[PDB]
């Protein structure tokens, strides 16, 4: 008795986020090879995001033999396929049959670093226009040669959010950050898995999920000579780079002695947040 | 096979150098403890890192192994090989403090890449004069690292002033004259007496 | 029924390294749940020696050409129980 | 030939760190039945071998932050109730291969012991774990 | 990543002072079942878990004037009743946060040691404690 | 012990001084050794024994 | 010569299982006729076999989830009616094979015994039962 | 597959509470009428079932403030009237509901039996019953 | 044993000598490291689970 | 399986709650109902 | 049935020819033992060398077989195809034979610096 | 293996080689103790135990 | 251990050296303190106690 199989890539998802991969000022977006090498090097997405399949996602995943693989900066999924061939999936595949994935945080901090208004509302992504109760406008899940961030086009509240999460099936204890659904045929071709015979896709579907980060003003303390001092223009909050402070002009009514002190960076740990400036205290 | 293993093990870190383009940095195999012995040897010894040995042992789980050579309808009897490990020293001796810190992270980040060293990995001169006696080799290097009591004893026997150092374990060199002791003939007649006792 | 549990127990190396570590795990997965078949009767011999065996690895059943294209080939034999259809009664009279 | 060295190592045992400190506990042993009748002209016993036994494995390694892997393992255990795992431990070469491998069937935990808390040394937390299991095969060639 | 250490503590057990220098006894233990019928191929027996225990738990500090903790929780024992606390001992970081806690439920002391008195020495008075409990939870993410 | 240990090493002769213990320098040369492709097809053979 | 061990065996009872912890009683016996008249020159008694008489046997197993076998079969007891058997015992060998064999005629369950409880015992539930026969065979070729 | 341990259980007996200590004595039996004529070819008798019998069923618990539940239902007996309970004895799973359950028919207490006193003994008072019925049903589905 | 490991780290050559212990010098700089408010509002969730 | 408590930043509370001074807790728990009919149901054996 | 058998060798008592056989016509053993032998031979490479952190690929013009003992010199700049601009400062490794691309035409081993 | 025994036929091994040997009659260098027939035949397996042998053979 | 001893009594600067032990050096004088006749005669004398 002679048993085989063959596996071939389905659908890869790109998860990626400022705070960890700029560089002060300079961009990720637009850094040169080596560059976006070196930065990624460094990156694990697992750090502060966990993302699993629902109860009614696995049970479909095992029926069509999908499976699901991680990287530190990406999901890539994968499907049996026949004997002899590149294309064809060993099960048929409809056009209505769908995968949902739930994201979850497990980084206290990603809050005070991430710049997205979260406050009860639900983030919600897909390739496919939903049916919801109250008037909404829609934008899909981002494809990977397309520019931006995850921004407030992607929350949902009241009784939409409601519509969702009980579709979703979810488990009372909530801790839901949001829902990634897919379908297997999209609104437009470049969304889709498939092609209208069920043959797979001969380019694979390359999608993207963006988060951006929070800038402020920093405050410098000096209790020993009692002077406060601010700077004049908001920095980027950043995990690993560094922005060097050391002219007068740099900041608002700066120090008699400015010569002889040092300014560290500060942390994102804390920091206050008003619907104007938000500001990092640092102490001397 | 003492000198001509370290001869080797030489020659290794200097073509390592060489690739990293630094012109300065040279080891040279000598004795530590006459750095600052001021007879005749200390003028060598100035502004390079130096490699010496410090202690030799015996492995003792292949001391028992025979070496007897069976051939034909005929057998040849030799003595058991001796196998020996080393400890070794780098010491950096450079004019600058800042330029010996550099030297030691580089034999550090070589030795962690390439810690395996065969007759056919190496790249030193098979043509040289003094090196026509080697044949087949593989030895292994092992970091190795003393506590506060073991420093005392090491550094007391080289004359009590320390220098920037690591210390290094060297694996199996053999070493065996290959000797013939007596030459006999196998047994190929056999003959039983019984008696009623 | 030992198909199923077999399969489940290679599918999850699907994109692993295709390497002597992974032979390793996969060899183990495989007899630990034959041998317990064996403990519990299914399969035939004295000690599970002589009821299965498994094979996995360059050099038994993979050569150069598989690691290049990335097959990994898993070989397996069972010592099957058959049962016993015809009973056969024959008479005599003693003799005395 | 050359010895083999046993700092070199890896365990699979179900989670993402397979780096630990010491392992130790990897034992075989055969209980003894013994006898003599009375007409026999030597006064000692004849030996034969009877029923088996496996030893406990104590796995140690290092506390880090936000691996509570041990705890989890330790918390399934309902009743008579628990998840068992199979356990495979291998010596590696220069090359990082393995060359004796002990397989270990049916392992579950049965102790679970935290570091205690000094102030006066310098030292790291260890963390240990001794596992009950069913059976073992040692590997070599 | 990066191991950590275990000279930075602290024990909230409804007094005064948190500091300490020494804690011991964290640990979680199942006793075992074990079983074979005489028809079994395998000549060694099958393990199950049973019923669980915990271990008395072991704190020290130093005497200092006018506290007089350790006695006065040891004299609320009135025949069959105590007052029995909740216990939390957290492992800190560097910016003295917890990371990993270690979780008590209904503890009492059964046995309050004082220092000896020794002439030679130059030494420190340390009185220790040893509490019973009836449960331990382990936190770290 | 361990003064008389350090001093040992340094000359015998003792300066006003404090000690300190620095945690995790990372040394690692990040070369690659090999490349290989990852598991795509299983094959599985079975026999009756 | 080796004598064989006592730990490998199967029971043959007409239920599910073969496997048993315990088996016990296996024994045959006679009764003694005495004799002596007043002439003899010797004053003990001359002795002669009377009727025979065979033991009740006794097996033990622990118990399962969903195995009610041995109330099923006492239960087939009606007045002076119950379900008989045939009983096989037997010692076994490497190849588990049969080597000495006890057969049973007729047996029925005289008692049914079921398994103690108690709130701090770690330990496996044990049940077990009396059998009543006709006769004991037993083969050894 | 594993047997089931005997630790955890509850016991159903009109009362407020359904913890015990111990429960014992669920035994059931019968008596044999043996049978011989003189004719037959064998020495030994014929066997058939007699008459059943059940043995008396002992439960045990600690004592507590205001329980006084196995004097007021003894205290219940009034020259031959006396309250008889349906008593349900139960063996249970990890989700705390029944697996093997012993059902007993018109069950009263022969006898109370109160804890013994001793100046220097460290321990629980323990108090227990004894109760008669008329019986037995086991039930393993 | 102990002014064996004393004078060696001095020079050798003992003198005629008196050891004491000091006890408790104070060493802190006294600097602020953060500031925030404390609780004052407290608020609870049930959910019927 | 019985109950659940939250407590902390990133579960119950945000940046603006720290500034606040608020706190907020989150609680789950599994409480048990009972049964008001009983329902007897008769017939005639069949044999 | 667990095959794995590379070979069978059988010798006969009497051969084809002769010079084959173990034994003369009347039965008694040849006066000068037969001797047979068995010799495998050795495959043969191109030699690659990768450069990842000067980002150079180099290959040698012909191939070398592969041994378990010996060494290969390779030192001019005229035996490899497209040497390194620094070539005078580099050395070239001989490979191992634990990873080999075999095809239809040649054979390669792969070796970093 | 079984004939080998019946007739006397002995196995050694060398690091380059194997050679048989055989029971002959006292007295002499050539006659076979016992009568050897032109179809008797021996056989051999060969197995592998080096993993690499595919690569560099 | 061992070599800290053995160059401690020697200096305390080593060299490359090996070290062997020799067995039996076996020094006698040979010279003779008496000389004195052996038994040649047993007499044996018994009372009644």
């Amino acid at each position: 008795m002679q048993v085989s199989s063959s596996f071939r890539s389905f659908l890869k998802l790109d998860i990626l986020h400022s705070y960890f991969l700029n560089d002060g000022e300079k961009d990720f977006s637009s850094m040169n090879e080596e560059e976006s090498k070196t930065q990624l090097k460094s990156y694990n997405w697992k750090d502060f995001l966990e993302i699993y399949p629902s109860q009614k996602t696995s049970h479909m995943m095992r029926g069509n033999k999908i499976f699901f693989k991680s990287f530190n900066d990406s999901i890539i999924l994968a499907i049996k396929v026949e004997s002899g061939t590149e294309n064809q999936p060993f099960n048929e595949l409809y056009e209505d049959e769908s995968m949902t994935f739930l994201l979850s945080l497990k980084d206290q901090y990603f809050g005070n670093y991430t710049d997205l208004d979260l406050a009860d509302q639900l983030l919600y992504f897909s390739n496919k226009t939903p049916v919801l109760p109250e008037a909404f406008t829609f934008k899909p899940i981002d494809r990977i040669n397309q520019s931006g961030t995850v921004g407030e086009e992607y929350l949902y509240e009241g009784e939409n959010k409601k519509h969702l999460l009980e579709e979703a099936h979810l488990n009372p204890g909530g801790g839901v950050l949001g829902i990634i659904q897919i379908y297997m045929k999209g609104d437009t071709p470049v969304l889709s898995l498939i092609n209208n015979d069920g043959t797979l896709k001969n380019s694979l579907p390359h999608f993207k999920i963006h988060f951006s980060n929070r800038k402020s003003t920093w405050k410098y303390i000096n209790l020993k000579d009692d002077f406060e001092t601010e700077t004049k223009k908001d920095y980027p909050l950043t995990k690993f780079g560094f922005i060097l402070l050391d002219k007068k002009s740099d900041f608002i009514s700066p120090p008699a002695h400015f010569e002889k002190y040092v300014f560290p960076n500060p942390d994102a740990r804390r920091i206050k947040i008003t619907p104007t400036k938000n500001y990092s205290e640092i102490f001397i | 096979m003492i000198f001509e293993v370290l001869k080797i093990l030489t020659d290794e870190v200097n073509q390592n150098f060489k690739g990293l383009e630094m012109e300065d940095s040279e080891v040279v195999l000598n004795n530590v403890a006459l750095i600052d012995s001021q007879q005749d040897v200390a003028t060598e010894l100035q502004n390079k890192v130096i490699l010496s040995m410090i202690n030799l042992r015996e492995e003792v789980t292949m001391k028992n192994f025979p070496n007897n050579v069976l051939e034909g309808t005929k057998v040849t009897y030799k003595n058991p090989k001796l196998n020996i490990n080393l400890f070794l020293i780098f010491c950096a001796n450079r004019t600058g403090y800042k330029k010996s810190l550099s030297d030691l992270s580089r034999i550090l980040e070589f030795f962690q890449h390439k810690s395996v060293f065969t007759q056919s990995n190496t790249s030193f001169d098979r043509d040289l004069e003094e090196m026509e006696n080697v044949k087949n080799f593989r030895f292994t290097m092992e970091l190795f690292t003393p506590t506060f009591e073991e420093l005392n004893y090491i550094w007391g026997t080289l004359g009590g002033r320390q220098y920037p150092s690591v210390f290094y374990k060297l694996n199996l060199i053999v070493i065996d004259r290959d000797a013939t002791t007596s030459e006999e003939g196998v047994i190929t007649n056999i003959h039983r007496n019984y008696e009623t006792l | 029924m030992a198909e199923e549990s077999i399969k489940k127990a290679t599918e999850q190396f699907v994109f692993e390294p295709n390497d002597g570590n992974t032979w390793v795990r996969v060899r183990a997965m495989i007899e630990n749940f034959l041998i317990l078949q064996w403990r519990a009767g299914a399969l035939a011999g004295a000690k599970p020696e002589h009821a299965f065996y498994v094979k996995v690895g360059l050099g038994q059943t993979m050569t150069a050409q598989d690691i290049l294209e990335g097959n990994m080939n898993v070989e397996i034999g069972l010592a099957v129980v058959r049962p016993a259809e015809f009973i056969i009664l024959k008479f005599s009279h003693k003799m005395q | 030939s050359y010895p083999l060295s046993k700092f070199h190592f890896s365990v699979e045992w179900g989670g993402t760190k397979i780096g630990f400190t010491e392992v130790s506990g990897l034992d075989l042993e055969t209980e003894i039945i013994e006898y003599r009748h009375g007409a026999s002209p030597e006064y000692s016993k004849i030996k034969m071998p009877g029923m088996q036994k496996f030893s406990n494995i104590t796995l140690k390694r290092g506390t880090f932050k936000s691996d509570n892997e041990y705890f989890q393992w330790y918390n399934t255990i309902n009743l008579n109730k628990v998840e068992r795992r199979d356990l495979t431990i291998s010596l590696l070469n220069e090359e990082h291969e393995p060359v004796v491998t002990w397989k270990v069937k049916n392992a579950w935990p049965l102790k679970v012991q935290s570091t205690d808390l000094k102030g006066d040394g310098n030292e790291v937390a260890i963390e240990s774990m001794e596992l009950a299991h069913e059976g073992l095969v040692i590997q070599n060639e």
